[PDB]
RNA sequence: AGAGCAUAGCUGUUGGGACCCGAAAGAUGGUGAACCAUCUAGUAGCUGGUUC
RNA sequence: AUUGGAUAUGCCAUAUAAAGCGCUUUCGAAGAGUCGAGUUGUUUGCAGCUCUAAAUGGGUGGUCAUCUAA
RNA sequence: UUGACCUCAAAUCAGGUAGGACUACGCGCUGAACAAUAAGCGCAGGAAAAGAAAAUAACCAUGAUUCCCUCAGUAACGGUGAAGCGGGAAAAGCUCAAAUUUGAAAUCUGGCAACAUUUCUUUUGUUGUCCGAGUUGUAAUUUCAA
């Protein structure tokens, strides 16, 4: 049982491409969803900040989107995580309303029926 | 912490009969403390073992043999070991 | 304090009762639904009222027969 | 401009708060509703052959092999004294009523 | 408000009022044949927590199965092949004896209209499901094969992944 | 009523979640060696040791032993009295198997065993008591059921870096031969109580 | 090499070729009509988001990104979005503004049964003690709310 | 066979006379039929098209759910229970939980009668718990009966191991 | 008052079918004691050979 | 020619309706021959057999943390 | 009695669906040599399986699954031999059972009638009516994130 890596130039333009299409398809919208920021659960990277999965339902109360808009902006949910730390609500409220600066919204046609 | 007057205490008190027999208590003191100063060698322990063990052994067998039942285990009892048949078997091979 | 004493039963060496009610004896004073009645028990049912409206609907638009005209039919 | 930043820190200073309760942590507590109706079908299942032995060593009151019978049957003290406690509430509850 | 009634008298399998059922049903279990037609479940509480709904398409068969692979797990793949055109949905154990074990297995026709319109239960008509029973991807098959999320649940291990540069 | 035909010393055989093939096995030797040992079905609870009180009653085992499994590869062992007693802490390690081959004696089945110990046991307080603990867990009292009145094993107990080595021998007609038991053995704490109360020596 | 491949090698039938392989050809832009027109063919789409005024991810880049040439206490407050450093953006900004402007009339009017539902209840109590309103049954035949039937008093107005 | 308790219930049903008289005053409570009931709809719908109050509907009660919890809520006067149900399992609690809270009850012959009261081809149980005025003080006797039939008669039987 | 890290080569060594050829196999599954196919590059201190 | 998702715009809308956020002097159901134990096979889980549960409970980790199975 | 309801059957009663083939990848059962190994058997798809924690961790805590890189030939076991962490690819969440719609089974298949509709006279629907399914519970509602 051997595996070989002939396909890696192969797999990298197949990625490329398949991003390309997503593009087309969403033209306005980023081909990547917004991630938060979070830190490493060790003792060993605690100090680091990187991506989480989504922004937590404090956040975004805090932040002031509704959980339910929320999927349809862009901004990814995680019902899992929770802010113990001030700071961590603090550097992802500020991470949702710079996005939320730079943010067009679409309006979209409603139906509107004669009578009420 | 260490209490010793604490742990004389307990010890009193939890103090078995010593006053019976070394056979009939079934208790013995090692001759040389077990001395093995070579603790990493294995022959080294084995023998400061088997000095301590044999001393009180025959020590403790002697005053069974004196005192009715004998220490010593007879081949006539056909009592199972402490290891079973197969398992002695198996030790003696091994 | 235990003294070492050793049950009797170590392993170291009517088929039909009558009914017992326990718990139905006595008769509860109060129900068990703590939760308040809501609007739909008093209010007029908005199941017929959602259906009495899509059939106005198919009337205007003469998708079903009215009363009068299936009397007539 | 929107842009994570990662890498070094982001910051030393440390605000613990008082966490809320999740509701998935409720799990376990013991409803208005259902412990009578947990009561009621105990009242009308009747006992189990083994359990019922368990009412008579407590009505004997030989309520050591009572345990042992019980921890014998179910497997560990804490199953067992739940259930000890569940049979000895019935056999109160029997012998006022009755 | 019954179903709650029925999840905790089911919960005492050896209690006189379940026990003299298990002795009258077993034996009038036995009189039929071994994979039979079930009208209403024997179980309607357990039936429909497992997915049952009372509507067309929706099917129950019971089967006993001698003691001594798994039991339950036997139970759906000898109903499915048995009733080769449903899919098996769930199975349940209604009822055990000295010398078997009573299986009702859940199943549902992906023709029917009222389920191939159904929104919720429309994924079994999907030719990937066909024959669950079959490949493991039922609950005891999710179970009997060690399936699941924790530390208590090959080939990654023999291959040899030479890179492009090495 | 107590209790009938009651017999000193009785040993409470009990292992918590997680043993593993190799504490099995001496969970097996020592229920083989101890005639009088209570064997029991595990705990569900890891840290709930004080419940043993209940089950020590239950079982009138005034010795109580607790093979606890800690990440599946920390072995530990906890003895204690029954009437409160002292509740002692152990770390045991590098175990013999009945399947190894280091194994070549041939010792009765209950018989009652010589107890030797070091005078370094006398020489701390801590030490002694546990000395006298263990003479009182391993020596087999007279009129234990399922053993015989011969004598066919010497255990031998010396202190050496903290730890004890424990050694199973086997007389001979000496000539001695190892049964089989044998690790090390090192004190981690003594309670004052039965699996609870303030700890009174702590081990470092 | 297998039969099913090597017969029809040897027959007289045609091979079902497509002529499918369109390499290095990116995928054209559908969708947003604004961007179609300003998006560059040739362009990558890191490349063409930048140069529209826009985040292709509002997350870190993974990677080294293309140095063409030598390039030389508040949780209340609130970020007065970003003002548009193209064009085409504001091209996209614009048409955002008068969809919103087409979709201003938000307010409902009243069908007749609602109309004629609240000027009973209107005429009897008042135009304020709507919660005095809601408790009367005779006449609220719904049961409505005194939350809503505010709704509709407003409603009614236009 | 020695039968529980429990199930032993079931063998002791009503009387034929008492029975008849349920099912008289049932039968003025029955539900509407689907068809009416879409006639009376249309009546409505009728009326609401060209251009345009109604009381509370007084019928009898049935689903083994919708009456376990109507007695759940002490608004059930009276509960009727089909005496050979498929799987008994279903309303052996039937009796439990009706005299734990009070509410008199029978266990009338067939279920198929029942399922005649309501429209259906089985009813398992039915439950009355508003009855229009003029039939207060008629409902009362039932319930006497009940408590004379069933509750005063049996009683002690219902206790006993079948069978 | 640190001298490694990475790439390429050479020779050496350990595995991998392991310089090439050669020992009855055995097992699984089939066909009508026999026979067939695969697992198999099963096994060797040995034999014969190993190229300007 | 055949279709796809959007835009533009015409017509029809059964809206007496249906949602999100908010506030709660009222509530909050939670999957059983399952978990678990002894025991026996298989390769830790899984399988048979013997028993067989609970309701701030139950599983797992370190009196705590996390999770919420059938 | 009638006749309901339950079961029992039959019919060339209408509408259906299953089998065999392929098997590189995939999911199971099962298996000896020389190892979940070949084989044997069973079941599928354009991927299959897995999947929104009865998951880690002891941290400033992370957050469905899957694959890649590292962690690492490490821990552990006794040579066999991982997992969190980290870094990448990709990202999306959800539906039931357990609630009385009870001021109204509000739900659905099938026959028939017209209306349509089409990769299509070959497809797929709606409206109306009738009959069944269903109160031993089909819709709405709610799924712990509440």
């Amino acid at each position: 049982y051997v595996k070989t890596w002939f396909n890696q130039p192969g797999r990298k333009l197949r990625r490329r491409q398949a991003r390309q299409t997503k593009a087309a398809k969403i033209a306005p919208r980023p081909v990547e969803a917004i991630r938060p920021a979070v830190k490493p659960p060790t003792i060993r990277y605690n100090m680091k900040v990187r991506a989480g999965r989504g922004f937590t339902l404090e956040e975004l109360k805090a932040a002031g989107v509704s959980r339910r808009v929320a999927s349809t902006i862009g901004i990814p949910v995680d019902h899992r995580r929770r802010n113990r730390s001030e700071e961590s609500l603090q550097r992802n409220v500020e991470r949702i309303k710079v996005y939320l600066a730079h943010l067009i919204v679409f309006p979209r046609k409603a139906g509107q029926p004669k009578k009420g | 912490i260490n209490n010793t007057v604490a742990l004389e205490n307990i010890y009193e008190r939890i103090k078995y009969p010593d006053d019976i027999s070394f056979v009939e208590n079934q208790a013995v003191t090692t001759k040389e403390p077990i001395i093995i100063e070579n603790v990493e060698d294995d022959l080294a322990r084995e023998l400061a073992f088997y000095k301590q063990g044999v001393s009180s052994v025959k020590a403790a067998f002697a005053k069974l043999r004196e005192a009715n039942v004998l220490i010593s285990r007879p081949h006539d009892y056909f009592a199972e070991m402490l290891k079973s048949d197969d398992h002695m078997e198996k030790v003696r091979q091994e | 304090e235990i003294d070492a004493g050793y049950s009797s039963d170590s392993s170291t060496e009517d088929p039909y009762p009558d009914y017992d009610d326990f718990f139905t004896n006595t008769v509860r004073e109060t129900p068990l639904s703590s939760a308040p009645e809501p609007k739909r028990r008093f209010a007029p049912s908005k199941h017929e009222q959602k259906r009495i409206l899509q059939l106005a609907y198919a009337i205007r638009k003469g998708r079903i027969l009215t009363s009068e005209q299936r009397a007539e039919r | 401009a929107p842009g994570l930043v990662v890498g070094l820190n982001k910051g030393k200073t440390l605000t613990k708060r008082q966490l809320p309760e999740r509701p998935s942590r409720r799990k376990g507590h013991l409803s208005k509703r259902t412990a009578f109706v947990r009561s009621i079908v105990r009242e009308v299942a009747g006992f189990a052959p083994y359990e019922r032995r368990v009412m008579e060593l407590i009505r004997n009151s030989q309520d050591k092999r009572a345990r042992k019978l019980a921890k014998k049957r179910l497997g560990t003290l804490k199953r067992a004294k739940g259930k000890i406690e569940e049979l000895t509430s019935v056999i109160q509850s029997s012998r006022l009523a009755h | 408000g019954a179903y709650k009634y029925l999840e905790e008298l089911a919960k005492k399998k050896q209690s006189d009022v379940n026990l003299f059922l298990s002795r009258v049903r077993a034996w009038e279990y036995r009189q039929m044949n071994v994979i039979h037609r079930a009208s209403r479940p024997s179980r309607p509480d357990k039936a429909r927590r497992l997915g049952y709904k009372a509507k067309q398409g929706y099917v129950i068969y019971r089967i006993r199965v001698r003691r001594g692979r798994s039991a339950r797990c036997t139970a759906e793949e000898r109903v499915g092949r048995y009733c080769s055109n449903l899919r098996v949905l769930n199975s349940y154990w209604v009822n055990q004896d000295a010398t078997y074990k009573f299986f009702e297995v859940i199943l549902v026709d992906p023709s029917h209209k009222a389920i191939r319109r159904d929104p919720r239960i429309n994924w079994i008509v999907n030719p990937v499901h066909k024959h669950r029973e079959s490949r493991g991807l039922t609950s005891i098959g999710k179970k009997s094969r060690g399936i699941g999320k924790g530390h208590r649940f090959w080939l990654r291990h023999n291959t040899l992944s030479l890179r492009r540069y090495r | 009523s107590a209790g009938f035909v009651p017999i000193k010393q009785k040993v409470l055989v009990l292992s918590s979640r997680g043993v593993t093939y190799r504490q099995r096995h001496l969970l097996n030797d020592l229920v083989s060696m101890m005639p009088h040992s209570k064997k029991d079905s595990k705990l569900d609870s890891k840290d709930r040791l004080y419940q043993l009180n209940e089950l020590a009653e239950l079982y009138n085992c005034n010795n109580i032993f607790f093979f606890e499994s800690r990440r599946r590869e920390d072995l530990y062992l906890h003895i204690a009295r029954a009437p409160n007693g002292p509740t002692v802490k152990f770390h045991v390690e590098n175990l013999h198997t009945m399947d190894e081959l280091n194994m070549t004696g041939n010792a009765l089945k209950g018989s009652r065993p010589i107890l030797s110990f070091d005078k370094t046991f006398d020489t701390a307080p801590h030490l002694k008591v546990v000395k006298e603990l263990l003479q009182q867990t391993f020596g087999i009292p007279k009129g234990a059921r399922r053993s015989k009145p011969f004598i066919d094993r010497v255990c031998t107990l010396t202190i050496a870096d903290g730890k004890i080595w424990f050694r199973n021998y086997e007389i001979r007609e000496v000539t001695l031969i190892e049964i089989g038991p044998r690790f090390v053995m090192t004190i981690i704490n003594i309670l004052e109580g039965s699996f609870g109360g303030p700890v009174i020596y702590k081990n470092d | 090499a297998n039969p099913r491949q090597r017969n029809k090698q040897r027959s007289g039938k045609p091979r079902l070729t497509r002529r499918n392989a369109n390499k290095k050809a990116k995928a054209k832009i559908y969708g947003n009509f604004v961007i179609q027109q300003n998006w560059d063919k040739h362009a990558t789409l890191r490349q063409n988001y930048a140069r529209l005024g826009l985040l292709a991810t509002p997350n870190y880049v993974t990677g080294g990104v293309e140095k063409l040439y030598p390039d030389p206490d508040v949780l209340d407050k609130e970020i007065s979005i970003a003002p548009a450093k193209t064009e085409v953006v504001r091209q996209l900004e614009e048409e955002a503004v008068k969809k919103a402007a087409r979709q201003s009339n938000k307010m409902l009017p009243l069908s007749a049964f609602e109309h004629a539902y609240i000027q009973r209840l209107i005429n009897k109590y008042g135009t304020e003690d709507f919660e005095s309103m809601a408790k009367d049954v005779k006449l609220n035949s719904k049961l409505f709310n005194g939350s809503k039937l505010k709704n509709l008093y407003i409603r009614m107005k236009a | 066979l020695k039968v529980p308790p429990a199930i032993a219930q079931f063998q002791k049903t009503l009387d034929k006379n008492t029975a008849t008289q349920v099912f008289k005053l049932l039968n003025k409570y029955r539900p509407e039929t689907a068809a009416e009931k879409k006639q009376r709809l249309v009546a409505e719908a009728e009326a609401v098209a060209n251009g345009k109050v109604s009381k509370k509907p007084y019928n009898v009660k049935y689903g083994l759910n919708h009456v376990v919890a109507l007695i759940e809520a002490k608004k059930a006067k009276l509960v009727l229970i089909a005496s050979d149900v498929d799987p008994i399992e279903l309303v052996v609690f039937l009796p439990a939980l009706c005299k734990k809270m009070g509410v008199p009850y029978a266990i009338v012959k067939n279920k198929a009668r029942l399922g005649t009261v309501i429209h259906q081809k089985t009813a398992a149980v039915l439950a009355v718990t508003e009855v229009r005025e003029e039939d207060k003080n008629e409902l009362a006797s039932i319930v006497s009966a009940v408590d004379a039939n069933f509750s005063a008669k049996y009683d002690e039987s219902r206790r006993k191991w079948g069978g």
